């Protein structure tokens, strides 16, 4: 199959608020796919539909041709060894120093000796540049580097899909430059399909091959990087440029003056 | 009425909070034993729950036994029965004070630290990143902490009773001058192994299941914010103390009624 | 699916160097790198990080008891992994 | 030795933790009365500390008085002295159980909620943004919560003793059939206003100052992270329970010795 | 005095880690001054030296000619009515809805009636665009808007100096576009001197008149926006562009291979 | 430092419209906008948000009991504040 992930027509509701009415998006194999949008639309829920967590209300999510919501529990656990997820916190366990975090999925689904496990984790920690930090605890890790240590844990079982949940958020320009270099290197080597969810437009568009913009609950635009910087939609142009006023209003919906100004 | 519909609304969502708590404990304790993977996990949790609770248990047991020895001396000395002080101190600890006060201090110190720990593991997405590695967090995180609480509160209760009896004799024999042969021999033929020693262990096991189940569920069901974790930590101390004191009356009417 | 056969001074591997099928070849060490001077590797399908670490331990063993060891036949995708993992030139030749 | 230098290092930083706690309470309670600005602030804090603690106090007092009435009945019925059950229940609550158990539940419910509240106000920079508006946060935040805790624990103790005496009579008179004229009249000429009612109020005021000062300081001195707040909330329950039980022995040796 | 704030030669230590050896910077009156640098250098401590919080070890901070560390407590509280500070959280009180937050410094140092206090707060809430949100609680505020409500509280007493502590961090491009519009409007009107501390380079340089770059514990560069995009220093060029490797190394300081790779 | 003097139909203000010195002029309402048709404001030093809200209440009072009220003499920095606070044209003329 040319598409690794294929969401057909997905809907979701959280209590009574509606997120994602009838969205549809494809993730090609071997390419970096971006999903961008505003900062309250709940687009980290999109990675939990793909990951085999909370079920949709109506739709079909296909991981390499197989439907994830209509799937057994034991079938879900052996499919989840093919995909990985890097959380925004860098979700490291708070005991177990950086060596024991990376080696944790390799002590669970493998039969490797105590040598070739020391060599494998040291090679994974070197690909992200934290081989010297192998004995530090995660409380000393200065959380720009906690996302790099949780990226070495994500490539441990050699997955087919890595889902990134806001990699560039609150980060310095040097730290954003390191993470852009690492996602580009792990896609050239290893052939991994990457799905990046973010709202940092100039960093993400420098590496993505196909972007999808989720302005309202629909999927209002998609295309390449050059084909999105020429789109004429007003909702698309406000997000990609940073205009203060547009279809998302600067003023809150208020009443009128002369009733609170002169009550 | 608009009041009867709101009361039945809270009566429905109380039923499915009891149902979520029954599903959390059933899926944590049942299936595929794994005695070798969980044995190092039990020893670390037996340090956090048991070893770190020894300071509040040893120091409180000496003070409570000393208050019992001082207050029971002034009662018994009216009727010239002060050689029965050791029978009074030991029996009032093996029933109703050893089990109960050690469970209220276990709920405040170890029950609060268990709700705060698990709710912090959901705020930093550690439990969701374990499901992505195809590891069940109910068997790997919840169940080693359950058995560490069921083991360590019966062991902390027997330390509480031991240093409480010693503190009572420290007032009666050493300070007030009761004959130490009369003190200890009156205690030894009043304390039965079945009515007193076994009934102390039954109470502290029923209390250890209840306090640990309440404390683990309130962290697992918390709202994963910094204010929602602190609200669930307070909810553990209230629900554990009302359940320990409520079950203590029902077990007193059964065992000694 | 990983078998090895020796022709005096070659240790021609065949199959796949996945992580799961390497426990025979790991627990046959010091018995397969006796007089080996060259590792052929021309008949392997694909290799990952677990298999590449086993390859580093065979070249290390066949150097401490003997010569400098050469290789051939590689897929030129074992070289992209050594590029990514930043392996020095003395632990993996050419 | 490298062990004596590390012990004297912890003995120095314990001295300046007691000094930071004395400076926090002195600068909160002293200077420029402000009776009109602080009077709405007292009523809101008297809701969080006092009104929200009534559920754990009323329900625990009924159960504790019922256990006392059941356990004291089986002792007194041997010597045909079971009409003295009301004297036994009321005196064992006005000393040593009314003050102490209501202070241990106040420290777990209201003491934990006060440490968690103040440490959250430093994690979100609310106390630093009050200093930038030239408002002293020690007088505006700390001192209305101090007086709300000193007022409400003596008021919660007298509710605990009242519903505890009622629960004891609920077992003695209603269930076991003691004559209710003998029950209440034996209580009324055993309870003195000076030895029993005033000494209950002195204990609950000393406990209210200690529990509130410990609980306010551990939030003000906490490390303002989500894990450092939960560590300080546990530290309140340990330090308050060791100080309530320790002071309870010293006041028992004074008042009734 | 032409300079509102004037740090002469300031030093600070936190326990035994040294921050800011011998820095010196001036803030002109009526201009927007930027202070940029990496993401662990503790540059929010710089706003607490100016604000009359924690004292330096050696130096002189002059607010309009008067030394803040050598200043009485009652003199500090009447000087602090001239400066304001916007914290990164938007440090709103968690009771007291958005009207009562803005009106809090106006009920403390003023004598205004109950009319002209209703009209003043409604005018301040309209300048930031949250007049309709006047009755919401801060827990419902969607924290991009919590920084706008805490900006209306900061302009309540009409200060001379507003210190911004990371206004653009973890924010969407539309939300960053609103805050850039507001800091530019409150400087054109009202003549306020603004001090912005950040590590978001393209947003800050679009409004700043003079930037100061704090790479190491020194003050290694300063100048205008065009005069900083032509500086040839290697430490300056890595921060302003986002280069992964340079004088701040990509690799952690490690040992060597052949001891952990082949132990 | 804020005094007001009436010349039949003008309410010429003088001084500064700061927040602190406006309690006399606030508690002299309905007694200073009796037959006022124009507010001079040419002799004020500077004005802030507290003083601008008092100016909105005088024009509102002198309109409900009379005409439409005009102004003059403003500093053209009272107009930058009305630009920032987004005041409509009917509560502050021209
Ligand atoms: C010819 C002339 C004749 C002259 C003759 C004149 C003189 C004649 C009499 C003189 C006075 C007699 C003196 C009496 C001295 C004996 C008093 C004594 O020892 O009492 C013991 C106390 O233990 C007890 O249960 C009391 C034990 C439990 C105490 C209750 C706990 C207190 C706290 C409540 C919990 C609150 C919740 C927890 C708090 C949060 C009862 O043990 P007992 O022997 O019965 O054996 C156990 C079994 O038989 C059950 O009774
Ligand atoms: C929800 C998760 C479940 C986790 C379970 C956690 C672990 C559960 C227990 C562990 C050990 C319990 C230690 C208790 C030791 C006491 C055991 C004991 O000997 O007591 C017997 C009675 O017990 C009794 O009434 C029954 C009382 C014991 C029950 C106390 C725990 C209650 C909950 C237990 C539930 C599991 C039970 C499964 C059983 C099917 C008395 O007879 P005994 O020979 O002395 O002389 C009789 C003479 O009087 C005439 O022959
Ligand atoms: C081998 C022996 C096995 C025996 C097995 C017996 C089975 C015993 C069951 C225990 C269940 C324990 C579950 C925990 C329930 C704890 C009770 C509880 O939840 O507390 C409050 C209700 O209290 C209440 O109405 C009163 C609650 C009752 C406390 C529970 C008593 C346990 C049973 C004792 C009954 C004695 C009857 C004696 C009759 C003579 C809640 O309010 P609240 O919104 O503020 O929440 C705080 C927050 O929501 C603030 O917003
Ligand atoms: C001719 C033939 C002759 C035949 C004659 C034969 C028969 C002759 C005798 C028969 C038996 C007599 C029966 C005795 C019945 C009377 C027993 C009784 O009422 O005891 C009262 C209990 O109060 C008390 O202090 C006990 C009160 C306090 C109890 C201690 C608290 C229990 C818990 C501990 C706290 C733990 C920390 C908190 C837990 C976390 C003492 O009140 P009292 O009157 O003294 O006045 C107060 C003042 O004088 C101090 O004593
Ligand atoms: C650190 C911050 C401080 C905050 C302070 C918070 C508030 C402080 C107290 C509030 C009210 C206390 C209510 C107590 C009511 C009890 C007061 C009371 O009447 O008790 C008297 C003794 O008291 C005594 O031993 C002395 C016991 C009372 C002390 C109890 C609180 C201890 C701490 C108090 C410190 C402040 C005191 C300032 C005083 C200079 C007995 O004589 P009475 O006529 O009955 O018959 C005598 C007869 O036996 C022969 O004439
Ligand atoms: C009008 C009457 C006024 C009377 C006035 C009398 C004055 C009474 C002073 C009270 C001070 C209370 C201050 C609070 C001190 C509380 C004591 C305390 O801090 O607890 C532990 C020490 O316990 C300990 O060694 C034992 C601590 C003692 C507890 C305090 C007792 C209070 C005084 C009772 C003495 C009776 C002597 C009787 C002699 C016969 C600390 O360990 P820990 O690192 O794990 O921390 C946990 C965390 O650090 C885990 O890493
Ligand atoms: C070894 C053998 C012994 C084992 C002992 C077993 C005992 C332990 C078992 C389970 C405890 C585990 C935790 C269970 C849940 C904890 C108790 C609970 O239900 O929680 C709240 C209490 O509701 C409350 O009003 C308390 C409600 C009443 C509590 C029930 C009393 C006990 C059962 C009496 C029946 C009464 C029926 C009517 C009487 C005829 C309900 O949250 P609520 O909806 O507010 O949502 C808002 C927000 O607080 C959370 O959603
Ligand atoms: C009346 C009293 C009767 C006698 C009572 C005697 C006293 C009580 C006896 C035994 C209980 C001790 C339990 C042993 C606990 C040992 C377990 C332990 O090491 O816990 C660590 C420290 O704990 C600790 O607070 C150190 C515990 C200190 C114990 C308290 C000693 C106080 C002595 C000075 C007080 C002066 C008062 C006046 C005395 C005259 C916590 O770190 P954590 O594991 O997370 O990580 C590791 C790394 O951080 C530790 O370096
Ligand atoms: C109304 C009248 C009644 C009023 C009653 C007044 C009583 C209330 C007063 C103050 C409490 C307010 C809070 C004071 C501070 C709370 C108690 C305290 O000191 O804290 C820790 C306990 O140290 C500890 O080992 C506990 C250490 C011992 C506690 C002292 C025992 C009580 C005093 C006996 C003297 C012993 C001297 C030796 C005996 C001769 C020390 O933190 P530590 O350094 O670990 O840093 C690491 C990290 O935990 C915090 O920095
Ligand atoms: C043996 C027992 C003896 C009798 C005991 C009788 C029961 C106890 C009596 C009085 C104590 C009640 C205290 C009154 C508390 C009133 C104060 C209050 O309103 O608190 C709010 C709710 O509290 C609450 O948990 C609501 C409190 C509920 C009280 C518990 C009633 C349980 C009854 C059903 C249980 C079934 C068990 C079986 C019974 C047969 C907390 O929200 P908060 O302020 O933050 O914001 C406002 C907004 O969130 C509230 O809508």
């Amino acid at each position: 199959v040319a598409n690794l992930v294929d969401m057909r027509d997905v809907s979701f509701t959280r209590g009574n608020r509606c997120i994602f009415d009838n969205i549809s998006l494809t993730v090609p194999r071997g390419k970096i796919t971006a999903i961008m949008g505003p900062s309250g639309i709940g687009k980290t829920t999109l990675l939990r539909l793909i990951g085999g967590q909370i079920a949709p209300d109506h739709g079909e999510i296909l991981f390499d041709g197989e439907n994830i919501p209509a799937m057994s529990r034991s079938r879900l656990y052996t499919v989840r060894k093919r995909m990985s997820m890097l959380f925004q916190s860098g979700a490291l366990f708070t005991d177990m120093n950086v060596f024991d975090n990376v080696a944790y999925p390799l002590r669970e689904h493998t039969q490797l000796p105590a040598p070739l496990l020391h060599s494998t984790v040291m090679m994974k920690l070197e690909a992200v540049g934290l081989r010297g930090a192998a004995k530090l605890m995660p409380s000393e890790l200065s959380g720009g580097m906690a996302r790099r240590a949780a990226l070495a844990r994500a490539i441990a079982l050699e997955p087919d899909l890595i889902m990134f949940d806001e990699p560039f958020v609150g980060q310095d320009p040097i730290t954003m430059g390191v993470l852009v270099k690492l996602i580009s290197e792990l896609n050239s080597a290893l052939g991994v399909t990457c799905v990046v969810v973010s709202h940092d437009v100039p960093e993400v568009l420098s590496i993505a091959d196909h972007a999808w913009i989720l302005a309202d609950k629909k999927i209002v635009a998609h295309g390449s990087a050059q084909a999105l910087q020429a789109n004429p939609d007003p909702r698309v142009r406000q997000f990609l440029d940073g205009i203060a006023d547009g279809p998302v209003p600067f003023r809150y919906p208020a009443g009128d003056y002369h009733a609170d100004l002169l009550p | 009425l608009n009041a009867l519909a709101s009361l039945g609304h809270k009566g429905i969502k109380t039923l499915r909070t009891f149902g979520r708590a029954g599903l959390m404990l059933f899926n944590a304790l049942v299936g595929k034993p794994e005695f070798r993977k969980h044995a190092p996990l039990l020893v670390r949790q037996l340090y956090n729950v048991g070893v770190l609770s020894m300071l509040i248990i040893v120091v409180s047991g000496v003070f409570i036994g000393m208050v019992l020895g001082l207050q029971g001396y002034l009662v018994l000395t009216t009727y010239s029965a002060e050689t029965s002080l050791g029978m009074l101190v030991a029996l009032s600890l093996l029933r109703e004070l050893g089990p109960v006060v050690a469970a209220l201090l276990f709920a405040g110190r170890a029950g609060s630290a268990l709700t705060a720990e698990i709710g912090l593991m959901r705020a930093t997405e550690q439990l969701s990143s374990m499901e992505m590695m195809a590891v069940d967090p109910l068997r790997r995180v919840i169940s080693p902490r359950f058995w560490a609480g069921v083991i360590s509160l019966p062991l902390l209760t027997v330390i509480f009773v031991a240093v409480g009896i010693w503190g009572g004799s420290l007032v009666g024999v050493s300070w007030k001058g009761i004959d130490s042969g009369f003190f200890w021999s009156a205690m030894q033929n009043a304390v039965d192994w079945r009515m007193d020693l076994v009934n102390c262990l039954i109470k502290s096991v029923v209390f250890a299941i209840t306090v640990t189940w309440i404390s683990l569920f309130n962290g697992y069901d918390a709202i994963p914010t910094s204010a929602g974790i602190s609200r669930a930590t307070t909810r553990t101390v209230v629900h554990s103390s009302l359940a320990v004191l409520g079950l203590d009356f029902v077990l007193t009417a059964l065992m000694f009624g | 699916s990983l078998s090895w056969m020796q022709t005096g001074d070659t240790l021609a591997l065949s199959g796949e160097l996945d992580q799961d099928v390497l426990l025979p070849l790991w627990e046959m060490r010091e018995e397969a790198v006796k007089g080996i001077t060259c590792i052929d590797l021309s008949r392997v399908s694909r290799v990952d990080t677990g298999g590449l670490a086993l390859l580093l331990h065979l070249i290390d063993l066949a150097k401490k008891q003997g010569n400098n060891v050469t290789l051939q036949g590689v897929n030129d995708k074992v070289y992209t992994l050594a590029k990514l993992y930043n392996l020095p030139a003395d632990v993996l030749p050419r």
